[PDB]
């Protein structure tokens, strides 16, 4: 029991949903839908702003009637163009996703069981570890890594 | 030829011992703090003289046997149940047992008793000598054994762990009587999977957690903001045992102690307006022997989305002298004990649980005691006619209406605060008299609690 | 709602207003306003002395009453040539700043807000946790670390 | 809105409560074992029968008040004050407080009493039923509070730390009382920095530590080398408080009782002659009921070099 | 508010002064005042025995009356010739050093604050973390890196 990728497409999903001029007050940026859960390079990439979700390492717990906790890593990159400054603009961009990822409710995702049926689901709690911009890259393209553990629980099994 | 894992530790508790079924018997999950087993005391003998070569030696005795403990934490999960669409826990059978000592009604209005919006449950009608009766089931791995029957003594709820809301219970028993038969199909009395994935998503998150807490003699609103804190449900049990010297004896009935809903807070030190300044300096300085606090600590949080959240409502809570602390950032801690009104009456507090709580339904849950029930939220008062002027001698009977319409204390009280006019009754016909050349303000007050006012000041003079 | 870069934008402004030839007694040179939060390549440097402000790793801890506990970490560096003596420059900018940040009050951030509800907050924990500088570089220029770890609470 | 750091508190100690100057008002500079409060007690009364359905409840009530309790660490720093050339310490009113009853008088000859050569503390003239009666003032970053009267009641003098030498101070008083306005200009009572400059040298380092110690009754000398002890002086203070049951109460006042100036010294065995060996067989052998020691701990050290030292 | 460069000259100055013929029966050897702040490049020395005192990096803690106790690194590093053997003279050297570094008062350095006016002061404390020789190096010219953390207290302020 695994929700790795279907956790990242709820994220991205979400980003792209809740970002669109629906919330000027709320939040700062536009990426109209430019959200997407791998980038092969970013000497690929062609749009700015632009923000990249992977998956790293997927840890697990175990409790004594079944349950399994289970931790996944979610460092979230985004990119910008020196339309202004790198630091303006990554900063808005940071703050903003931030203001995504800790207001609202939980991480609603698509569970697909093999029986045919998909049940939406949701995820426990999301908390950040860290920010950190990456100083020293090209002069007009910059970068703000932002580091995020989503915790989220299988179907119970292991019985 | 196997090894017990506690990994493979699954606890069923239930309020029989026999025809078990899934309405009395139920599946609950713990955590790594799980403990039980059963001590037992021993008298020694030795003999002692003055001759030379002294009798060195002993005989150990078994005299009786202590009372057995257990202990475990579980999740706090409100969720909704799609057999009857009311909201429910997986660990009620344990908060009506702590609650009452009536059979398990869910239905009622006492004890643990669930609603269409939420399920609270309530304190009142627990003078009792014994609570009910449950019976501990432990399977690990493959051999059972459980607990004879179980009256829990403590329930402890911690926000200061950084985790999502836990509860911790403890309680004790009659004897651990290991089990050499399965006693019902684990699969069909156990939670199934269906349930685990209806409650996955309505864990309680302890990052989000708000207080409301107000001084009801001087009238003060305060916005702490927590750091940690904590209360404790004791039941104070005390069990009985013959100490009969032939044979090995075993407890027979136990005693409640008296009710404690003892709790514990601490905040930063804030010098803004009506922060933990104010109500440090005002309990220190007014040193009164004792206070009338109503503190709400709120797990999850009060948000106008729908969302999941575990409330503690202690009326009339008496806080003790905070005491300041000395670290990196100064901070204080405040102490309460929700005592009742009258020492038999039982409203020292009530708990709610709910997956779909709001701002309005946590409001009204705080000042009704249940949250599908509505409260007022404001009051503005109406003259009969529509009339903001009065003149000497003059019948005025004015209205006021309710917000929000569906409010159950539809009737308040009538006062008159500023100024020497006129003089109304309960009823509301509002009279004047003569030499009166001043104006007057009445004010209303609602009699559910809620505290909102209507004013008005209506210009009486001599007249034309 | 972090506010990095107001943060380092508050550094620049106060070290660009105190220090300066208004208290002649306190503080040992004048920059001329010759402060950047923005780098630029050593090469590139106009004329000394010079400050940048780099902005590193920020973490964070949670509260339980949505209460937020964000630790930023702003490396500082001065370059400035050996006109004179390049050790004692080196060490008045140093000790200079670190009277800057020391004294006075804490920091005054501007935090905006996107309906232009632009309105002011300051932090608390101002600790100059270390202090190095490198040598073996060109001889007549020069490099200080000074690292300031500004610990804040954003709002809400 | 404004949160007060540790980081930013000042501990002032005053003789009086009004009309504050720089003789009778003093900053003083503490470590971060610092420490305040004030606990309460509470009595609960329950009910007991045996009828069915018995009645399970309890009401708190407020008693009386605990005297209030702090504690803090400073360093010992004796230097000269440019005023009167005499050698003083910041924290001279400490001294004068644990050391006696009466008004302070630095130009005497008991309690604190300094000279153009050395601060001293005599023990002589205590006997006392209270000590010298302080109010200690704390600044926390922008809120003021104080103590209503302190007496203190004990300091402890650690070698063993490796840490230059410090004093822990620790009392109790009658109650803590928040202030809702500055008493006194902060500034112009607390140290400057000319002071700051003229102590920042004279701290005393434990390092360096020798200690005299002889034997009255034989007359003969150990030559002892320290590797860690200390001393601590005790006034074994206790405080009276009404117990009336109607109302809440508050400690009225203090009784001292026996003065204690126990100390304790280690070092490791060395076989040459009046060395440790010599020191441990006598003590063992004589088994005297009681012995006249004349031990002497110099921390500092002492050298021909005009050095400072306690 | 620092003192690096102001400890380190009076280290030196501290070095050079107590080195000469005036105490004989303290000190082995006499470095006639060589003794410098900053080496360009070992190869640029010409003259043995050599001593240079390196600066290190700066630790700072806080305390709660508004005082600081910040912290200092002085690597020392000396050089000498095989005139007997490198063992023997760099261990009267660093013997040398020890006793003029254990032995004497504090560290009396020159502070100049802005305004013009120069105060001596002293610093707290000194502390001998280790001394090291450098063997494997060249077979005439050697090393013995000791190491000490001055500890000292600025002028008081973050009031």
């Amino acid at each position: 029991m695994d929700h790795r990728t279907s956790i990242a497409q709820a994220m991205v999903d979400r980003i792209s949903k809740q970002m669109d001029g629906s919330q000027p007050d709320e939040y700062f940026n536009n990426l109209y839908g430019n959200v997407s859960r791998q980038t092969y390079k970013f000497e690929e990439i062609r749009e700015f702003p632009y923000v990249a979700v992977h998956i790293g390492t997927e840890t697990g717990q175990y409790l004594p009637s079944g349950q399994q906790w289970m931790f996944l890593e979610l460092p979230i990159l985004v990119y910008d163009k020196e339309k202004t400054d790198i630091q303006e603009q990554l900063e808005k961009l940071v703050a903003d996703i931030k203001t995504v990822i800790d207001t609202g409710g939980n991480l609603e995702y698509t569970v697909s069981k093999p029986n045919g049926s998909t049940f939406p689901c949701e995820a426990t709690d999301m908390i950040i570890t860290s920010v950190s911009t990456d100083e020293g890259l090209l002069a007009p393209y910059g970068l703000a890594e932002i580091n995020v553990t989503v915790r989220y629980q299988p179907p119970r099994r292991s019985l | 030829m196997s090894l017990q894992l506690l990994r493979n530790t699954r606890i069923f508790v239930s309020t029989v011992k026999t025809g078990h079924n899934k309405t009395n018997t139920q599946e609950i999950l713990v955590q790594d703090d799980i403990s039980w087993g059963q001590d037992s005391n021993s008298t020694d003998i030795t003999v002692n003289e003055a001759g030379p070569r002294p009798t060195r030696g002993s005989k150990r005795f078994n005299d009786s046997l202590n009372a057995a403990e257990w202990s475990f934490s579980t999740y706090i999960l409100p969720y909704k149940d799609k057999n009857t669409s009311k909201q429910i826990v997986p660990d009620y059978m344990l908060w009506h047992a702590l609650s009452s000592g009536r059979a398990i009604n869910l239905e009622g209005t006492t004890g643990a008793h669930n609603n269409a919006t939420n399920f609270m449950v309530n304190f009142k009608d627990n003078s009792y000598h014994e609570l009910a009766m449950l019976h501990i089931y432990i399977l690990t791995d493959k051999t059972w054994s459980y607990i004879d029957s179980c009256q829990i003594n403590q329930a402890e709820v911690n926000v200061d762990i950084e985790d999502i809301g836990r509860v911790t219970w403890s309680g004790n028993g009659n004897q651990l009587i290991p089990l050499d038969e399965q006693p019902f199909d684990p699969d069909q009395i156990g939670i199934d999977d269906e349930t685990y994935m209806t409650i996955q998503g309505s864990y309680i998150k302890n990052k989000l957690t708000i207080l409301k807490i107000k001084d009801m003699d001087t009238n003060k609103s305060y916005d702490i903001p927590i750091t940690g804190g904590t209360f404790t449900i004791n039941n104070n049990i005390t069990y009985l045992t013959p100490n009969v010297m032939s044979r090995v004896t075993i407890p027979i009935g136990s005693f409640t102690g008296a009710f404690e809903l003892t709790g514990s807070l601490t905040a930063y030190l804030n010098d803004k307006s009506l922060g933990s300044m104010e109500l440090y300096k005002d309990l220190i300085k007014t040193l009164k022997v004792v206070n009338r606090f109503e503190i709400a600590l709120v797990l999850g949080g009060e948000y106008d989305d729908e969302r999941p959240a575990a409330i503690l409502v202690a009326k009339q809570a008496h806080v003790n002298i905070p005491t300041i602390e000395t670290d990196d950032v100064l901070g204080t801690s405040v102490e309460f004990k929700a005592i009742p009104s009258d020492l038999d009456a039982g409203d020292e507090g009530y708990l709610g649980f709910s997956s779909k709580y709001t701002r309005t339904t946590i409001n009204n849950l705080i000042v009704n005691g249940d949250g599908a029930t509505d409260a007022v939220t404001a009051i503005t008062v109406k003259s009969a006619g529509n009339v903001t002027t009065l003149n000497r001698s003059a019948t005025l009977q004015m209205s006021v209406e309710v917000t929000p319409s569906s409010a159950r204390n539809k009737e308040v009280t009538w006062a008159i605060t500023a100024g020497d006019a006129a003089t109304i009754n309960a009823t509301g016909l509002l009279r004047a008299d003569a030499s009166k050349t001043g104006a007057v303000t009445v004010e209303a007050t609602a009699k559910d609690g809620s505290g909102v006012k209507g004013t008005k000041v209506i210009t009486v003079t001599a007249g034309g």
